[PDB]
């Protein structure tokens, strides 16, 4: 539960 | 404290020790839209931070009280409740801002600050903007700002339509069916599968989407971080009448935001919508638990209910149905566990 | 005031037994053929160890083993689970009438109390490196009910280690944790926090899969007996380590599995996560190191792995390693319950 | 987190 | 108290014509093909600028120039060069029975004493990025025995100079420079010299060609005009740049190449060293930084060049770059005389 | 001024120290394992001989051997270092926490001045063919702060001669110089100056490695013991040769290696640059002659090879060669301070 | 301490 | 020239 999403 | 008391301290352990990490703050960072627009605010509004005091909530690495001191700040108060503020402190030092940057560790609920100031500056959206309700503590955060001052980002938009992805739809059943099946290794699984389509449509899905699958205009919910109170979103109600400019089955609604930096010289938009660039929020979609059907003109009407719960989030109650035929559908769901379904 | 809760932050233990609710990640698990295949075969051809006997299932989930147990004709089965997964395991329970011989105890093995002792244990408590959630230590509590001369499946594990080269692994590690050597991201000097970054970075055990040709030496085993071993003996691990390498180049780290072995009266039963066997969701483990060692075949490279158990349900790890003839040496930390699933 | 990997 | 010797180091120039007293180096030159051909092709092209006219030709090597002045009509030829070439160039005017119009004068331009005023000087004074040598000083200075209705050849050089991304050469650099991470080289410790060598290795100019697809933006151009310019014009050599990024990605560092042109009474020939013409024994250069600028298309590059003559027949290099929108900035020093030939 | 600028152009040492002043010039040479490797080995094995001594370090460069020098027990090393690596090597010495027993004097050994006299002095002196670089001489002019009781690491030098055969190397000189034998380079006749070409290539000796199998006749060797060699006894250098030919064929000239021994307390180390050892950055070195020697198995090749220090800090080669059963002579003269490097 | 001139093919 | 050949 990832507060902030992984991004690219 | 006000944090403490809407808060789980299971759920801000953890919360906190995932904001611990470079990688993370990396991962926001990186995020060109999200800092560079950031960037773009301050300096571009440099007569609001010129020789100012500024109140930075949640500045994690620090970055945004670099660009404020960028901007000509007179002194930036920088809190930050995560381990992080210690990698700050080292960043102050490094960069020569000691003497304008002074970093205080702890939930801005809980320490103390020397001044009031003219200008708090922020980045509290999460996913659906409300997930973390840290929203609430760049509210609280008014009891140091002037009665002149200023919020950056002054205002937010949370942005709700609806979508057709039947595709998105029939993936829950196809995931859920694994529990149907009358011998798996010898043993009937079906009695589960009811369970686990519930537990897939309690999900959020957090990922991007063509905007072709959208089939009305949105609908917009403001929220003034000027005048907001913290406690008007513990409870937000959304009502929702959408004019369906496609015909298909309607299978959920979809949500953005965009957040405004309304300066004195200029306003700058931050937007996660569909039709920009992607950003690391993504766009999140809620399903319906059976879809309806809309014609192109008739009326989607509904309300979606955000309720905040201890769990720095909210549970999300959807209520919506075709006024032309009467067709309703309805979904519950908890915004804190959603479903990252991006590749 | 339990032997779990005493080693447990409560923090820990509230998200790891919410993960293990989700029927999802049930799937997950029984989705991995070999794992569960192989323990069908372990107690299904061993059936004589289960013919009418006692039996004791720590951590069942689902049930799963349960019901394998009552396939090979066990008398009773006490199936012990501490998450909500418990009352899907009763549904499955009833939904394929055996009342009569699978009873689930909601509850923590160090919590729970049996009306009566057990002819042998059956559980998976291995997590990805074996020692990960630390629920071997659980496995072992659970021998209080086992009568003398009981068994346990899986009976022995062994965990292997081998020195690799992988340059492109290093260098997708390092280039992430270059970031912070920016000196002007944004306008802002990053490099104070580079080291800080690269410890961070590799103290990230990597989760995936490799090709055998990486290893540049044969394994080391390292063998906990289960039958014998005390869950005081999982708290401190020491297992040196003598590799003679058998080709030169740049040693990059260590590379981790484990096998364990189902001993039972009619046959042994091994299940392995090694490269050389087919994948399961295990995986492998490989732990980096900050600077490579160079080593020339016939070279020995000597040292110690420490595991200390932490209170988060993982271990602390330090790997230190010397190339013998040149004096080389590498010193490292991991943190095993901050992994980098790669795959 | 995640104490168990995600797989196929 | 020759202006050579008051801007050269002794230790410099020995080895400098050491380096051209080599009939091996001779040919590395003469059999640049573009070369000698364009320099051929403007000479014969433009015959009416020699025949019958006086020629200086400045550091004629083995005489290749004074030949060709001689196939256009040259009444007198006088050949300067400080190398034992010298002698060799008086071999080859004897065996080609041109005695009575090539006069090789051995010595520096600077020193010699011609016996007459010229019409035409001709020379090959360009280094690797044009500058390097510190040719073109003596080219300028010879510019005192140049008649007032006088013409030079090359009569202008351009240098171009474009941002370029190479990410495969960024990691080839600093993965000779991390030799130096090393904690436990044979048990030394030599991580506290990784600066300096990060330093030493991105000082040096690489030198090699390169496809036009990783240049970002069009290039910006300095023109120096051999008529016009004076000695004193090249100590000092400022070129400010501002790029309008074609394309987003890592601006790993600045390119550089440079054309000069023969302006003759009958037409311009061009001899070329960009990446888009045929290569030459120069090459093309490149400056990295240390860390590389991220810009998006559209973004503006801007910043300068400055070239500070040295001592040693070369130049220090300062470039500084700056991402305008983003303030992310660049700072580089390079040594011109210590390049890597990576071709 | 000092016995080093007495021997050395001024030009030929400011180049000579700039180049040793880069850390990729350092890492090069650390970089060698055999080097680096057998340096450590000689001493850690040798530890008796370093356990409480006094060290000189001649030419530390960024200090590796000091290091060793220290990891086997001395008590004080002076590191003498004349590049600008010096104040590199002070680095190190600090960041190692060794600043109580490594003291880095920057400058040239001729020059300094140490506090004391020592036990041992440990160096890597050798350049290509040995003799290259003329730091032998620094070497043995070292041994004036070497106590009656001192070693040195290396302890002696031996320099290997003998004859090889190689068409193809040989041909490839006039290839290369066949470029001046034209009429008409772009209008130009350029062949007066083919024998010039010519000269030139065959003055260079070639710096790479190749097949022992081209050796024509076992080695002949000349020693150097350190111990007791005198700094005048490398100015002129004379190594007579008399080869007993093992294999029929064409003579086109003399390759040249080395070896080092450490000789200790304990054990003898030998760091061997021969062609039938692991390559090394000193590779071998092979001087050519004029006019190949016909030579058939059990005829004797004699001669002399004589290298004349230059203050250029190299050697000025003279080879001179003849098949005794034939009389057919042959020649060269080289320099060996501008070599062809030919590996590839 | 490098050529003047790159060696070139 | 290089005093130390080029080495790999
Ligand atoms: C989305 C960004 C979150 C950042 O703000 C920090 N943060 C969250 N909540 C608080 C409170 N109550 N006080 C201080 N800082 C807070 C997160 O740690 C993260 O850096
Ligand atoms: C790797 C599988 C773990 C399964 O066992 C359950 N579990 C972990 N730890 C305990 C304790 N102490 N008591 C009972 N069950 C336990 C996990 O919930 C999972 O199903
Ligand atoms: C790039 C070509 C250089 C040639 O010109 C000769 N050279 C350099 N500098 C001088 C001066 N000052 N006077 C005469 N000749 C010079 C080089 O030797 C080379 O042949
Ligand atoms: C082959 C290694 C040479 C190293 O020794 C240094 N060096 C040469 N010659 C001297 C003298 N006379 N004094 C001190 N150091 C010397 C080279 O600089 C290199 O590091």
């Amino acid at each position: 539960a990832a507060p902030r999403p992984p991004f690219s | 404290s006000v944090f403490s008391e809407r808060t789980e301290e299971s759920s801000a352990v953890q919360y906190f020790q995932f904001y611990g990490y470079l990688s993370q703050q990396q991962n926001m960072m990186q995020d060109y839209v999200r800092t560079g627009t950031y960037q773009r605010a301050i300096l571009q509004n440099h007569t609001d931070f010129k020789d100012k005091i500024v109140l930075d909530v949640g500045c994690g690495s620090g970055i945004l009280s670099f660009f404020a001191a960028q901007a000509g700040a007179r002194k930036i108060y920088a809190v930050e409740a995560s381990t992080m503020a210690q990698h700050a402190e080292v960043l102050v030092k490094s960069n020569n801002l000691t003497d304008r940057i002074v970093v205080i560790p702890g939930k801005v609920e809980e320490v103390s600050l020397p001044e009031q100031v003219d200008i708090i500056i922020s980045e509290p959206m999460g996913y659906m903007l409300f997930n973390e309700r840290m929203l609430e503590s760049y509210l609280h955060a008014k009891k140091y700002l002037k009665p002149s001052g200023n919020m950056f980002p002054t205002i937010g938009d949370v942005h709700l339509a609806p979508f057709t992805d039947e595709q998105l739809y029939m993936e829950q059943f196809t995931k859920a069916n694994f529990w149907y099946q009358p011998s798996f290794h010898g043993v009937d699984l079906s009695a589960l599968r009811g369970a686990a389509v519930d537990e897939y449509f309690r999900q959020p899905v957090v990922d991007t989407f063509d905007i072709r699958i959208l089939m009305a205009k949105s609908v917009k919910y403001t929220v003034n971080f000027l005048e907001a109170k913290e406690g008007d979103l513990h409870r937000i109600e959304i009502p929702f009448k959408f004019h369906m400019l496609h015909s298909g089955l309607v299978h959920g609604l979809a949500f953005w935001f965009d957040v405004a930096f309304i300066g004195s010289i200029m306003t700058v938009w931050l937007s996660t919508a569909p039709t920009e660039p992607l950003t690391h929020w993504y766009q999140v979609r809620c399903l319906f638990q059976s879809p309806l059907f809309a014609k192109a003109g008739d009326t989607l009407s509904g309300t979606c209910l955000l309720i905040a719960n201890k769990r720095q989030s909210y549970d999300i109650s959807i209520v919506a149905q075709v006024d032309q035929t009467g067709s309703k559908s309805s979904n519950l769901l908890d915004l804190k566990n959603p479903f990252f379904r991006y590749t």
